[PDB]
Protein backbone atom coordinates (compact mmCIF):
# COMPACT_ATOMS: atom_id res chain seq x y z
CA UNK A 1 0.00 0.00 0.00
CA UNK A 2 2.91 2.49 0.60
CA UNK A 3 4.82 3.82 -1.98
CA UNK A 4 8.29 3.34 -2.42
CA UNK A 5 10.72 5.32 -1.41
CA UNK A 6 12.39 5.62 -4.86
CA UNK A 7 9.06 6.13 -6.57
CA UNK A 8 8.77 9.24 -4.25
CA UNK A 9 11.78 10.14 -5.08
CA UNK A 10 11.31 9.94 -8.68
CA UNK A 11 8.13 12.02 -8.24
CA UNK A 12 9.45 14.73 -6.58
CA UNK A 13 12.68 14.87 -8.66
CA UNK A 14 9.84 15.37 -11.59
CA UNK A 15 7.89 18.00 -10.13
CA UNK A 16 11.14 19.55 -8.69
CA UNK A 17 13.12 20.06 -12.63
CA UNK A 18 9.57 21.23 -13.83
CA UNK A 19 9.60 23.77 -11.35
CA UNK A 20 9.08 27.68 -13.23
CA UNK A 21 12.11 29.96 -13.27
CA UNK A 22 11.46 31.94 -10.22
CA UNK A 23 9.17 29.06 -8.12
CA UNK A 24 11.54 26.52 -6.76
CA UNK A 25 10.71 27.16 -2.84
CA UNK A 26 7.04 27.04 -3.91
CA UNK A 27 7.32 23.59 -5.08
CA UNK A 28 9.79 22.34 -2.84
CA UNK A 29 7.46 23.31 0.00
CA UNK A 30 4.55 21.75 -1.77
CA UNK A 31 6.51 18.27 -2.51
CA UNK A 32 8.07 18.40 1.14
CA UNK A 33 4.23 18.27 2.50
CA UNK A 34 3.18 15.71 0.24
CA UNK A 35 6.23 13.27 0.85
CA UNK A 36 6.63 13.93 4.66
CA UNK A 37 10.02 12.20 4.28
CA UNK A 38 12.41 15.45 4.81
CA UNK A 39 15.43 13.30 4.91
CA UNK A 40 14.51 11.32 1.83
CA UNK A 41 13.86 14.60 0.23
CA UNK A 42 16.74 16.18 1.04
CA UNK A 43 18.92 13.42 0.47
CA UNK A 44 17.18 10.95 -2.34
CA UNK A 45 16.26 14.03 -4.64
CA UNK A 46 19.27 16.20 -4.18
CA UNK A 47 20.58 15.49 -7.73
CA UNK A 48 17.12 17.24 -8.66
CA UNK A 49 17.75 20.54 -7.12
CA UNK A 50 21.47 20.63 -9.18
CA UNK A 51 20.22 19.78 -12.00
CA UNK A 52 17.20 22.77 -11.55
CA UNK A 53 19.75 25.40 -10.97
CA UNK A 54 22.07 23.86 -14.04
CA UNK A 55 19.12 24.22 -16.54
CA UNK A 56 17.96 27.36 -15.11
CA UNK A 57 21.54 29.01 -15.40
CA UNK A 58 20.85 30.10 -11.93
CA UNK A 59 23.39 33.23 -10.94
CA UNK A 60 24.92 33.38 -8.08
CA UNK A 61 26.64 36.26 -6.46
CA UNK A 62 29.94 35.52 -4.70
CA UNK A 63 31.29 37.84 -1.77
CA UNK A 64 33.71 39.92 -2.44
CA UNK A 65 33.27 39.80 -6.77
CA UNK A 66 31.72 42.43 -8.97
CA UNK A 67 28.54 40.73 -10.91
CA UNK A 68 27.26 37.17 -10.47
CA UNK A 69 28.20 33.40 -12.16
CA UNK A 70 26.23 31.20 -13.45
CA UNK A 71 25.75 27.51 -12.13
CA UNK A 72 25.40 25.47 -15.31
CA UNK A 73 26.99 21.74 -16.11
CA UNK A 74 30.14 23.51 -18.04
CA UNK A 75 30.89 24.64 -14.15
CA UNK A 76 29.54 21.62 -12.03
CA UNK A 77 33.34 20.57 -10.76
CA UNK A 78 31.63 18.01 -8.92
CA UNK A 79 31.14 17.52 -5.15
CA UNK A 80 29.14 20.75 -5.08
CA UNK A 81 31.45 23.19 -5.93
CA UNK A 82 31.43 25.26 -9.35
CA UNK A 83 33.83 27.00 -11.89
CA UNK A 84 33.98 30.62 -11.91
CA UNK A 85 36.43 31.07 -14.84
CA UNK A 86 36.17 34.84 -14.73
CA UNK A 87 37.48 35.48 -11.29
CA UNK A 88 39.35 32.13 -11.43
CA UNK A 89 37.96 30.30 -8.13
CA UNK A 90 35.82 27.39 -7.79
CA UNK A 91 33.22 27.97 -4.70
CA UNK A 92 30.78 25.92 -2.63
CA UNK A 93 27.28 26.05 -4.04
CA UNK A 94 24.11 25.62 -1.67
CA UNK A 95 21.16 24.08 -4.24
CA UNK A 96 18.19 24.79 -2.15
CA UNK A 97 19.29 28.54 -0.48
CA UNK A 98 21.10 29.13 -3.89
CA UNK A 99 24.16 30.37 -1.68
CA UNK A 100 27.79 30.61 -2.44
CA UNK A 101 30.37 30.14 -0.17
CA UNK A 102 34.57 28.88 0.38
CA UNK A 103 35.79 30.63 -2.61
CA UNK A 104 39.39 29.26 -3.71
CA UNK A 105 41.88 29.84 -6.26
CA UNK A 106 41.24 27.67 -9.34
CA UNK A 107 44.20 26.99 -12.04
CA UNK A 108 43.07 27.93 -15.22
CA UNK A 109 45.59 29.02 -17.54
CA UNK A 110 45.55 27.12 -20.98
CA UNK A 111 46.55 27.78 -24.65
CA UNK A 112 42.47 29.05 -24.86
CA UNK A 113 42.52 31.42 -21.69
CA UNK A 114 42.97 34.56 -23.70
CA UNK A 115 40.34 33.36 -26.25
CA UNK A 116 37.99 33.02 -23.21
CA UNK A 117 39.04 35.64 -21.74
CA UNK A 118 38.52 38.11 -25.00
CA UNK A 119 34.81 36.39 -25.39
CA UNK A 120 34.11 36.93 -22.00
CA UNK A 121 34.72 40.82 -21.79
CA UNK A 122 32.75 41.00 -25.19
CA UNK A 123 30.17 39.57 -23.83
CA UNK A 124 29.99 41.27 -20.70
CA UNK A 125 29.32 44.46 -22.59
CA UNK A 126 27.17 42.86 -25.08
CA UNK A 127 24.64 41.67 -22.02
CA UNK A 128 25.26 44.88 -19.77
CA UNK A 129 23.80 46.59 -23.36
CA UNK A 130 20.86 44.48 -24.54
CA UNK A 131 19.20 43.10 -21.27
CA UNK A 132 17.96 45.24 -18.23
CA UNK A 133 19.73 43.04 -15.33
CA UNK A 134 21.62 40.23 -17.63
CA UNK A 135 24.20 38.13 -16.36
CA UNK A 136 27.05 35.91 -18.51
CA UNK A 137 29.92 33.19 -17.62
CA UNK A 138 32.05 31.95 -20.38
CA UNK A 139 34.15 28.50 -20.39
CA UNK A 140 36.84 27.44 -22.25
CA UNK A 141 37.48 23.64 -22.55
CA UNK A 142 38.80 20.45 -24.78
CA UNK A 143 36.29 18.84 -26.07
CA UNK A 144 36.58 15.66 -28.33
CA UNK A 145 40.72 17.03 -28.31
CA UNK A 146 38.47 20.64 -30.13
CA UNK A 147 39.08 24.06 -28.18
CA UNK A 148 35.22 25.00 -27.35
CA UNK A 149 33.94 28.07 -26.44
CA UNK A 150 31.03 27.79 -24.33
CA UNK A 151 29.24 31.09 -23.94
CA UNK A 152 25.79 30.97 -21.29
CA UNK A 153 23.74 33.98 -20.84
CA UNK A 154 20.70 34.17 -17.85
CA UNK A 155 18.37 37.28 -17.52
CA UNK A 156 15.18 37.07 -15.61
CA UNK A 157 12.32 39.43 -13.86
CA UNK A 158 10.37 37.58 -10.80
CA UNK A 159 7.41 39.85 -9.71
CA UNK A 160 5.70 36.98 -7.23
CA UNK A 161 3.08 39.57 -5.83
CA UNK A 162 2.27 40.27 -9.32
CA UNK A 163 1.77 36.30 -9.90
CA UNK A 164 4.18 36.31 -12.71
CA UNK A 165 8.02 35.27 -13.50
CA UNK A 166 10.37 34.69 -16.30
CA UNK A 167 13.56 33.74 -17.62
CA UNK A 168 15.88 33.77 -20.94
CA UNK A 169 18.91 31.75 -21.64
CA UNK A 170 20.81 31.12 -23.97
CA UNK A 171 24.19 28.55 -24.65
CA UNK A 172 26.52 29.41 -27.41
CA UNK A 173 29.45 26.61 -28.51
CA UNK A 174 32.16 27.57 -31.06
CA UNK A 175 33.72 24.75 -31.51
CA UNK A 176 37.52 26.30 -33.17
CA UNK A 177 38.90 24.70 -35.98
CA UNK A 178 41.26 27.05 -37.80
CA UNK A 179 40.53 29.07 -39.55
CA UNK A 180 36.76 28.37 -39.08
CA UNK A 181 34.83 27.93 -35.69
CA UNK A 182 31.59 26.00 -35.74
CA UNK A 183 28.36 27.79 -33.93
CA UNK A 184 25.88 25.75 -32.22
CA UNK A 185 23.44 27.05 -30.08
CA UNK A 186 19.88 27.18 -27.95
CA UNK A 187 18.04 29.74 -26.99
CA UNK A 188 15.33 29.30 -24.69
CA UNK A 189 12.36 31.80 -22.97
CA UNK A 190 9.99 30.21 -20.35
CA UNK A 191 7.18 32.74 -19.18
CA UNK A 192 4.70 31.77 -15.84
CA UNK A 193 1.24 34.16 -15.36
CA UNK A 194 -0.66 32.74 -12.45
CA UNK A 195 -2.90 35.67 -11.28
CA UNK A 196 -6.09 34.00 -12.63
CA UNK A 197 -5.34 30.51 -13.49
CA UNK A 198 -2.05 28.96 -14.89
CA UNK A 199 -0.59 30.13 -18.09
CA UNK A 200 2.60 29.37 -19.44
CA UNK A 201 5.12 30.29 -22.38
CA UNK A 202 7.66 28.02 -23.26
CA UNK A 203 9.83 28.27 -25.99
CA UNK A 204 13.17 27.74 -28.15
CA UNK A 205 15.25 28.13 -30.75
CA UNK A 206 18.08 26.38 -32.37
CA UNK A 207 20.92 28.13 -34.12
CA UNK A 208 23.80 27.12 -36.37
CA UNK A 209 26.52 29.14 -38.04
CA UNK A 210 30.10 29.00 -39.39
CA UNK A 211 32.17 31.92 -38.75
CA UNK A 212 36.21 32.68 -39.54
CA UNK A 213 38.61 32.48 -36.98
CA UNK A 214 41.43 35.39 -36.48
CA UNK A 215 42.94 36.98 -33.45
CA UNK A 216 41.46 36.25 -29.94
CA UNK A 217 40.15 39.91 -29.95
CA UNK A 218 38.33 40.23 -33.53
CA UNK A 219 37.03 37.28 -33.11
CA UNK A 220 35.41 37.44 -30.10
CA UNK A 221 34.10 40.53 -31.82
CA UNK A 222 32.10 38.41 -34.75
CA UNK A 223 31.38 35.50 -32.21
CA UNK A 224 29.32 38.79 -30.22
CA UNK A 225 27.75 39.72 -33.54
CA UNK A 226 26.51 36.67 -34.28
CA UNK A 227 24.99 36.02 -30.92
CA UNK A 228 23.67 39.85 -31.17
CA UNK A 229 21.91 39.58 -34.16
CA UNK A 230 20.84 36.08 -33.56
CA UNK A 231 18.92 36.95 -30.28
CA UNK A 232 17.57 40.27 -31.79
CA UNK A 233 16.25 38.10 -34.38
CA UNK A 234 14.55 35.57 -32.33
CA UNK A 235 12.77 38.58 -29.68
CA UNK A 236 11.33 40.23 -33.00
CA UNK A 237 10.21 36.93 -34.40
CA UNK A 238 8.68 36.22 -30.99
CA UNK A 239 6.86 39.37 -30.51
CA UNK A 240 5.53 39.16 -33.90
CA UNK A 241 4.65 35.76 -33.98
CA UNK A 242 1.84 36.74 -31.35
CA UNK A 243 -0.07 38.59 -33.83
CA UNK A 244 -0.20 35.85 -36.14
CA UNK A 245 -0.83 33.29 -33.64
CA UNK A 246 -3.81 35.37 -32.40
CA UNK A 247 -5.15 35.92 -36.10
CA UNK A 248 -4.48 32.39 -37.17
CA UNK A 249 -4.69 29.64 -34.63
CA UNK A 250 -6.48 31.27 -31.81
CA UNK A 251 -9.51 32.32 -34.01
CA UNK A 252 -9.32 28.98 -35.70
CA UNK A 253 -10.18 27.62 -32.12
CA UNK A 254 -12.56 29.75 -30.89
CA UNK A 255 -14.33 32.98 -33.06
CA UNK A 256 -14.70 35.85 -30.65
CA UNK A 257 -18.45 36.23 -32.54
CA UNK A 258 -20.57 34.22 -35.05
CA UNK A 259 -20.61 35.53 -38.28
CA UNK A 260 -23.36 37.43 -37.66
CA UNK A 261 -21.25 39.86 -35.54
CA UNK A 262 -23.71 39.58 -32.40
CA UNK A 263 -24.44 37.24 -30.03
CA UNK A 264 -26.35 34.11 -30.25
CA UNK A 265 -30.38 34.18 -30.36
CA UNK A 266 -30.87 31.37 -28.39
CA UNK A 267 -34.98 31.43 -29.51
CA UNK A 268 -33.74 31.37 -33.43
CA UNK A 269 -32.02 28.09 -32.00
CA UNK A 270 -34.32 26.25 -30.03
CA UNK A 271 -37.06 26.77 -32.59
CA UNK A 272 -35.07 25.04 -35.15
CA UNK B 1 -17.87 37.21 -13.43
CA UNK B 2 -15.55 35.71 -10.32
CA UNK B 3 -13.06 33.79 -9.07
CA UNK B 4 -13.68 30.25 -7.41
CA UNK B 5 -15.93 31.03 -5.39
CA UNK B 6 -18.80 28.42 -4.33
CA UNK B 7 -19.41 24.29 -4.52
CA UNK B 8 -19.87 22.72 -7.69
CA UNK B 9 -22.89 20.86 -7.46
CA UNK B 10 -22.97 16.97 -6.54
CA UNK B 11 -22.71 14.39 -9.85
CA UNK B 12 -25.55 12.66 -10.95
CA UNK B 13 -26.54 9.89 -8.19
CA UNK B 14 -26.05 6.12 -7.76
CA UNK B 15 -23.25 6.23 -9.94
CA UNK B 16 -20.88 3.50 -9.15
CA UNK B 17 -17.31 3.54 -9.12
CA UNK B 18 -14.30 5.73 -7.98
CA UNK B 19 -13.20 9.01 -10.37
CA UNK B 20 -10.44 8.16 -12.03
CA UNK B 21 -8.03 9.68 -15.48
CA UNK B 22 -9.04 8.96 -18.54
CA UNK B 23 -6.19 7.34 -20.92
CA UNK C 1 -6.29 19.08 3.52
CA UNK C 2 -2.94 20.71 3.72
CA UNK C 3 -2.08 18.03 1.01
CA UNK C 4 -4.75 18.89 -1.45
CA UNK C 5 -4.22 22.14 -0.85
CA UNK C 6 -0.42 21.63 -1.79
CA UNK C 7 -1.51 19.58 -4.82
CA UNK C 8 -3.86 22.25 -6.38
CA UNK C 9 -0.72 24.87 -5.34
CA UNK C 10 1.57 22.38 -7.66
CA UNK C 11 -0.93 22.07 -10.71
CA UNK C 12 -1.19 25.82 -10.63
CA UNK C 13 2.59 25.69 -11.17
CA UNK C 14 3.69 22.19 -13.38
CA UNK C 15 3.53 23.08 -16.95
CA UNK C 16 0.09 23.11 -18.44
CA UNK C 17 0.97 21.00 -21.30
CA UNK C 18 1.02 18.04 -19.16
CA UNK C 19 -2.01 18.27 -16.81
CA UNK C 20 -2.76 14.77 -17.51
CA UNK C 21 0.46 13.56 -16.01
CA UNK C 22 0.59 15.87 -13.43
CA UNK C 23 -2.24 14.71 -11.63
CA UNK C 24 -1.50 10.39 -12.36
CA UNK C 25 1.97 11.67 -10.66
CA UNK C 26 0.41 13.01 -7.64
CA UNK C 27 -2.49 10.45 -7.18
CA UNK C 28 0.63 8.08 -7.45
CA UNK C 29 2.20 10.26 -4.59
CA UNK C 30 -0.24 10.80 -1.85
CA UNK C 31 -3.00 8.44 -3.35
CA UNK C 32 -5.74 9.52 -1.07
CA UNK C 33 -6.05 12.65 -2.76
CA UNK C 34 -7.23 10.64 -6.06
CA UNK C 35 -11.56 11.46 -5.38
CA UNK C 36 -10.91 15.40 -4.22
CA UNK C 37 -8.39 15.95 -6.43
CA UNK C 38 -9.84 14.74 -9.73
CA UNK C 39 -12.97 16.63 -8.29
CA UNK C 40 -11.30 19.97 -7.87
CA UNK C 41 -9.34 19.71 -11.19
CA UNK C 42 -10.67 18.83 -15.10
CA UNK C 43 -8.87 17.00 -17.07
CA UNK C 44 -8.53 17.50 -21.11
CA UNK C 45 -11.17 16.25 -23.17
CA UNK C 46 -11.30 12.37 -24.62
CA UNK C 47 -13.70 11.84 -27.46
CA UNK C 48 -15.56 8.23 -28.22
CA UNK C 49 -17.38 7.33 -30.91
CA UNK C 50 -20.73 6.73 -30.50
CA UNK C 51 -20.99 3.48 -33.22
CA UNK C 52 -24.82 2.72 -32.83
CA UNK C 53 -26.05 6.63 -33.59
CA UNK C 54 -22.57 7.42 -35.49
CA UNK C 55 -21.42 10.43 -33.67
CA UNK C 56 -18.61 11.47 -31.71
CA UNK C 57 -18.84 12.27 -27.93
CA UNK C 58 -16.99 13.52 -25.47
CA UNK C 59 -16.34 11.74 -21.82
CA UNK C 60 -15.67 13.12 -18.26
CA UNK C 61 -16.92 11.73 -14.55
CA UNK C 62 -20.45 12.62 -15.00
CA UNK C 63 -21.31 10.14 -18.05
CA UNK C 64 -19.19 7.61 -16.70
CA UNK C 65 -21.06 4.39 -14.55
CA UNK C 66 -18.02 1.97 -13.64
CA UNK C 67 -15.90 1.86 -16.42
CA UNK C 68 -18.56 2.88 -19.80
CA UNK C 69 -19.53 6.17 -20.42
CA UNK C 70 -22.93 6.78 -21.66
CA UNK C 71 -23.59 8.74 -25.35
CA UNK C 72 -25.90 11.77 -24.99
CA UNK C 73 -27.14 10.70 -28.65
CA UNK C 74 -27.95 6.72 -28.42
CA UNK C 75 -28.48 7.48 -24.37
CA UNK C 76 -26.77 3.96 -23.98
CA UNK C 77 -23.67 2.65 -22.30
CA UNK C 78 -20.24 1.39 -23.99
CA UNK C 79 -19.43 -1.04 -23.16
CA UNK C 80 -22.96 -1.94 -22.45
CA UNK C 81 -24.33 -1.98 -18.82
CA UNK C 82 -27.43 -4.08 -17.26
CA UNK C 83 -28.52 -1.13 -15.37
CA UNK C 84 -26.31 2.18 -15.69
CA UNK C 85 -27.24 5.76 -13.95
CA UNK C 86 -29.58 7.71 -16.52
CA UNK C 87 -30.95 11.18 -16.42
CA UNK C 88 -34.98 11.30 -15.60
CA UNK C 89 -37.61 10.49 -18.40
CA UNK C 90 -38.05 14.22 -18.05
CA UNK C 91 -34.63 15.47 -17.92
CA UNK C 92 -33.53 13.44 -20.97
CA UNK C 93 -35.96 15.31 -22.75
CA UNK C 94 -34.17 18.58 -22.00
CA UNK C 95 -30.79 16.68 -22.54
CA UNK C 96 -31.61 16.02 -25.90
CA UNK C 97 -33.23 19.22 -26.78
CA UNK C 98 -29.52 20.26 -25.12
CA UNK C 99 -27.49 18.51 -27.14
CA UNK C 100 -29.00 19.63 -30.42
CA UNK C 101 -28.98 23.46 -28.94
CA UNK C 102 -25.63 23.74 -28.47
CA UNK C 103 -24.11 21.65 -30.92
CA UNK C 104 -25.49 24.92 -33.30
CA UNK C 105 -23.59 27.12 -30.49
CA UNK C 106 -20.58 25.36 -31.21
CA UNK C 107 -21.20 25.40 -34.96
CA UNK C 108 -21.37 29.19 -34.81
CA UNK C 109 -18.55 29.87 -32.61
CA UNK C 110 -15.95 27.05 -33.24
CA UNK C 111 -16.94 26.05 -36.66
CA UNK C 112 -15.99 22.54 -36.26
CA UNK C 113 -15.18 20.48 -33.16
CA UNK C 114 -17.65 18.18 -30.86
CA UNK C 115 -19.83 19.01 -27.91
CA UNK C 116 -21.63 16.89 -25.04
CA UNK C 117 -23.94 17.51 -22.86
CA UNK C 118 -25.15 15.00 -19.71
CA UNK C 119 -28.12 16.27 -17.35
CA UNK C 120 -29.26 14.41 -13.71
CA UNK C 121 -31.35 15.41 -11.27
CA UNK C 122 -30.85 16.94 -8.20
CA UNK C 123 -33.05 17.43 -4.95
CA UNK C 124 -34.76 20.99 -6.12
CA UNK C 125 -33.61 21.08 -9.38
CA UNK C 126 -31.38 19.44 -11.67
CA UNK C 127 -27.40 19.75 -12.77
CA UNK C 128 -25.60 19.51 -16.30
CA UNK C 129 -22.03 19.73 -18.05
CA UNK C 130 -21.67 20.85 -21.57
CA UNK C 131 -18.36 20.05 -22.74
CA UNK C 132 -16.58 21.42 -25.74
CA UNK C 133 -13.44 20.26 -27.69
CA UNK C 134 -11.99 22.01 -30.45
CA UNK C 135 -8.27 20.83 -32.34
CA UNK C 136 -6.11 22.18 -34.71
CA UNK C 137 1.52 19.46 -38.03
CA UNK C 138 3.48 22.72 -37.61
CA UNK C 139 0.27 24.62 -36.27
CA UNK C 140 -1.40 23.01 -33.02
CA UNK C 141 -4.00 24.08 -30.89
CA UNK C 142 -6.98 22.70 -28.30
CA UNK C 143 -9.54 24.79 -26.70
CA UNK C 144 -11.25 22.70 -24.24
CA UNK C 145 -14.24 23.49 -21.98
CA UNK C 146 -16.27 21.91 -18.84
CA UNK C 147 -19.25 24.21 -17.82
CA UNK C 148 -21.25 22.75 -14.60
CA UNK C 149 -23.97 24.36 -13.92
CA UNK C 150 -26.68 24.20 -11.17
CA UNK C 151 -30.03 24.90 -11.85
CA UNK C 152 -32.46 25.45 -8.25
CA UNK C 153 -36.13 25.45 -9.77
CA UNK C 154 -38.28 28.18 -7.36
CA UNK C 155 -37.96 31.02 -11.62
CA UNK C 156 -34.89 29.66 -11.17
CA UNK C 157 -31.15 30.03 -9.74
CA UNK C 158 -28.32 29.28 -11.63
CA UNK C 159 -24.87 28.60 -11.04
CA UNK C 160 -22.05 28.05 -13.62
CA UNK C 161 -18.46 27.32 -13.03
CA UNK C 162 -16.87 26.87 -15.82
CA UNK C 163 -12.70 25.60 -16.89
CA UNK C 164 -11.62 26.37 -20.30
CA UNK C 165 -8.15 24.87 -21.43
CA UNK C 166 -6.01 26.67 -24.30
CA UNK C 167 -2.90 25.80 -25.87
CA UNK C 168 -1.35 26.75 -29.10
CA UNK C 169 2.43 25.79 -30.73
CA UNK C 170 3.99 27.18 -33.21
CA UNK C 171 7.37 25.75 -35.19
CA UNK C 172 8.45 28.57 -37.61
CA UNK C 173 11.99 29.45 -38.75
CA UNK C 174 12.43 33.16 -37.21
CA UNK C 175 10.61 32.38 -33.54
CA UNK C 176 11.72 28.47 -33.51
CA UNK C 177 9.01 26.50 -31.16
CA UNK C 178 6.68 28.75 -29.09
CA UNK C 179 4.26 26.85 -26.63
CA UNK C 180 1.30 28.58 -25.06
CA UNK C 181 -0.40 26.31 -22.29
CA UNK C 182 -2.87 27.48 -19.82
CA UNK C 183 -6.23 26.73 -17.78
CA UNK C 184 -8.59 29.19 -16.93
CA UNK C 185 -11.84 28.61 -14.33
CA UNK C 186 -14.92 31.26 -13.21
CA UNK C 187 -17.87 31.29 -11.70
CA UNK C 188 -20.83 33.14 -12.08
CA UNK C 189 -24.52 33.34 -10.83
CA UNK C 190 -28.56 34.20 -12.27
CA UNK C 191 -31.50 34.45 -11.47
CA UNK C 192 -33.96 33.84 -14.53
CA UNK C 193 -37.60 33.88 -15.78
CA UNK C 194 -38.61 30.65 -17.03
CA UNK C 195 -40.85 29.99 -19.80
CA UNK C 196 -41.34 29.41 -23.43
CA UNK C 197 -39.50 33.02 -23.86
CA UNK C 198 -36.90 31.70 -21.61
CA UNK C 199 -36.56 28.10 -21.08
CA UNK C 200 -33.93 26.24 -19.12
CA UNK C 201 -31.71 26.03 -21.91
CA UNK C 202 -31.82 29.46 -23.70
CA UNK C 203 -31.32 30.60 -20.18
CA UNK C 204 -28.06 27.82 -19.59
CA UNK C 205 -27.22 28.89 -23.10
CA UNK C 206 -27.08 32.43 -22.40
CA UNK C 207 -24.97 31.81 -19.10
CA UNK C 208 -22.66 29.40 -20.85
CA UNK C 209 -22.24 32.25 -24.76
CA UNK C 210 -21.42 34.50 -21.92
CA UNK C 211 -18.55 32.92 -19.78
CA UNK C 212 -16.97 31.82 -22.47
CA UNK C 213 -17.03 35.21 -24.23
CA UNK C 214 -15.70 36.38 -20.99
CA UNK C 215 -12.79 34.51 -20.70
CA UNK C 216 -11.96 33.98 -24.24
CA UNK C 217 -11.20 37.97 -24.27
CA UNK C 218 -9.12 36.93 -20.26
CA UNK C 219 -7.43 34.29 -22.29
CA UNK C 220 -6.28 36.31 -25.22
CA UNK C 221 -5.33 39.53 -23.01
CA UNK C 222 -2.95 37.10 -20.63
CA UNK C 223 -1.76 34.56 -23.37
CA UNK C 224 -0.72 37.43 -26.25
CA UNK C 225 -0.85 40.42 -24.20
CA UNK C 226 0.66 39.59 -20.66
CA UNK C 227 3.53 37.03 -21.38
CA UNK C 228 4.18 38.83 -24.56
CA UNK C 229 4.94 41.87 -22.50
CA UNK C 230 7.19 39.93 -20.07
CA UNK C 231 9.17 38.37 -22.86
CA UNK C 232 10.10 42.12 -23.83
CA UNK C 233 10.67 42.98 -20.55
CA UNK C 234 13.33 39.85 -20.27
CA UNK C 235 15.99 41.60 -22.90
Amino acid sequence: DRVSDEEKVRIAAKFITHAPPGEFNEVFNDVRLLLNNDNLLREGAAHAFAQYNMDQFTPVKIEGYDDQVLITEHGDLGNGRFLDPRNKISFKFDHLRKEASDPQPEDTESALKQWRDACDSALRAYVKDHYPNGFCTVYGKSIDGQQTIIACIESHQFQPKNFWNGRWRSEWKFTITPPTAQVAAVLKIQVHYYEDGNVQLVSHKDIQDSVQVSSDVQTAKEFIKIIENAENEYQTAISENYQTMSDTTFKALRRQLPVTRTKIDWNKILSY
Amino acid sequence: AHKQSFAKPKGPAGKRGIRRLIR
Amino acid sequence: DQQLDCALDLMRRLPPQQIEKNLSDLIDLVPSLCEDLLSSVDQPLKIARDKVVGKDYLLCDYNRDGDSYRSPWSNKYDPPLEDGAMPSARLRKLEVEANNAFDQYRDLYFEGGVSSVYLWDLDHGFAGVILIKKAGKKIKGCWDSIHVVEVQEKTAHYKLTSTVMLWLQTNKTGSGTMNLGGSLTRQMEKDETVSDSSPHIANIGRLVEDMENKIRSTLNEIYFGKTKDIVNGLR
